[PDB]
């Protein structure tokens, strides 16, 4: 459960988020913003590995 | 085992596809339609206003001085009469477009196929009914400033767009051109019977106004 | 060089591409069509308002003088709707200055503001901070006011409904007229829709009332 | 085979099918993005299992 | 020979075409983008098969 | 132990569009020329490669 | 640090510029043009990467 499982479930969760977005239903406005937030976060901590 | 540039791609080109589709919306052929359904709305309402303007005249100084009124209410008769031949050439140009429209389709609201971008360019730019439209529109534009020359009508305009990125429009192609949607040109043609609702109003409203 | 698979390449030319749509955005005959039927409709808007003056000094010189005590109350109730539909008007009307001002300058090239292909102002200061959603409950409030002055007529102009579900979605109003996809210059025009509809409401509503009696 | 790249292969496929269906204006393009997404992000969560 | 990385540099091709003539709202821009599109799923259904 | 190919010119052509992309969504003078340029190029470069083998 | 940072803090910058142009947030008009900047260096320094030969085992 290294950090390339939380690359692709903060993906799960974006993708989940323009699914919502784009069948027009209530609540995936958040999860895009969760979901893009945790992935910008875990590719910022990435660049600092060898 | 993927490069970081691979993985970056593998995530982000599905929020590039979501960003796109979010970012194309069928409402701009909804927002076409109601648009033409309000001018269409106002259209009867100012057509409901030059009847009152026509009938306050007619029993409130027709009835005084006839042999100053008639020849008001012989210009204002002319100028309703130039307007109405544009009216029924929009009137028969939209009876064109829809019926080669597709049928109304009932889940979305206006007609089938409101979304071709081409049958408009093949039946007013290829037979050219759009160029013999914008003629008319001009001669009767130029024709009511004959009548008045004093008040100006803008809203009766086949102007061409002013160009942009080097190219250059006409009006024709504008209106009814390449990328114009079926239901965008039906409201184009509402538009222009509007506009010529509108000069008539104006027209009639200032030739009143002269006595 | 470096091998990749073919999986991997035709990703990479189809992120490429959609890139490239990302820069779409609607032609600008469309917007000059949006920003040419909002002239329109303000002009025609102007041309309903004129009449709905003419009807009201029209019945306020010629029929109120015969009977006023049967013309007050109906020209009162008249006026009352005339009062229901500013509460409208001046709603749209702040919403469209808000639209402008934040429409980036009267672009001299076009006859409107810059980035009026923006699709992401009115999808952010109307959905994002919900005034579209004010702005539909005010226009369904005027809606019914206006319906329960009468109740005597259709004022099917003025309905700020969801549009019917087509493809297996349920698109909101607030969404089909300001939301994602929608230009600047297409939610001016909407809104300048709106007024057009209340005041063709406003129109037929007085006419109706006067011609009660 | 049909193995775990089939079904990420065939998302693909429907997803740019629907992202084709909603740029021409055609009616099932807003249904047909919501499940080549949902297969994408049901893929996405697997995968985070490796 | 013309193997399958031929098809998938040619669909390149013309859905790159079919941008270039949506993005600058070119004369048939409109259903160039849509047989542009249509040949990158069919690539992608294709070598699911893989 | 750099050597250029078609592989190469590809991504700059790719780079050459995203930057007339970039110009184009910021409003600047002169993006649609790099877009269509860059994308022809690009066409044009991946039409080449099918006429060639990877090993 | 090296050229991978370069990558992955270039995915951050368009990440975040994809964020705020997909949730209409205040600076998503411009910062997708900064993201763009930013994959078109990446597409530049990519290109320039995969022009490295990789050692050929023809001496086998």
């Amino acid at each position: 459960f290294g950090i390339n499982t939380l690359i692709n479930w903060g993906a799960t969760v974006v993708i989940i988020g323009l699914m919502f977005k784009i069948l027009h239903l209530k609540g995936g406005e958040w999860m895009i913003g969760v979901g893009l937030a945790v992935e910008a976060l875990l590719f910022f901590i990435m660049g600092f590995m060898q | 085992k993927e490069t970081p540039r691979q993985r970056m791609i593998g995530i982000l080109y599905l929020v590039l596809l979501g960003l796109v589709a979010l970012n194309v919306s069928d409402s701009i052929l909804d927002a076409f339609k109601n648009l033409g359904n309000s001018l269409n709305t106002s259209t009867q309402n100012t057509q409901a206003g030059i009847d009152n303007m026509f009938l306050a005249f007619r029993e409130t100084k027709l009835k005084e001085n006839p042999e100053r009124a008639q020849p008001i209410l012989q210009k204002a008769e002319q100028a309703q009469a130039l307007v109405q031949q544009l009216t029924s050439k929009v009137g028969e140009l939209t009876t064109l477009l829809e019926g080669e429209g597709g049928g109304l389709d009932e889940e979305t609201g206006d007609v089938k196929y409101r979304s071709s971008t081409d049958i408009s360019a093949r039946l007013m730019i290829n037979e050219g009914r759009a160029k013999e439209l914008r003629e008319v529109i001009t001669k009767t534009k130029a024709e009511l400033l004959t009548l008045t020359n004093n008040e100006i009508n803008l809203t009766l305009e086949a102007e061409d767009p002013a160009p942009r990125g080097g190219i250059k429009k006409t009006w024709e192609q504008a209106n009814f051109g390449d990328g114009i949607p079926l239901t965008a040109a039906i409201t184009a043609l509402e538009k222009i019977n509007a506009d010529a609702k509108n000069a008539e109003s104006a027209v009639v409203k200032h030739i009143f106004g002269k006595m």
